[PDB]
């Protein structure tokens, strides 16, 4: 495709476009994972 | 399963006598949907 635009050579990223009217099930949504590792180790972090 | 009556077509269908067909119990080969000429629009929403 040399670096161009055409058929069978498509940009592999893409929008959304939100806006506040589309339906309950279209807007954005905010995510966070919180991974652990509870294996032997000197603890550096644990809770109150 | 014929796509090519439906695409070389001498005479086609007015805006609001838009034309019809139903394609079942056939094999699909959307390859051959390439030489319909240099240049031409290629949208499709929903599937890859």
């Amino acid at each position: 495709c040399n670096g161009v635009a055409g058929f069978n050579c498509y940009f592999p990223l893409r929008s959304y476009s939100f806006r506040p009217t589309y339906g309950v099930g279209h807007q954005p949504y905010r995510v966070v994972v919180l991974s652990f590792e509870l294996l032997h180790a000197p603890a550096t972090v644990c809770g109150p | 399963c014929p796509f090519d009556e439906v695409f070389n077509a001498t005479r086609f269908a007015s805006v609001y006598a838009w034309n019809r067909k139903r394609i079942s119990n056939c094999v699909a080969d959307y390859s051959v949907l390439y030489n319909l000429a240099p240049f031409f629009t290629f949208k499709c929403y929903g599937v890859s």
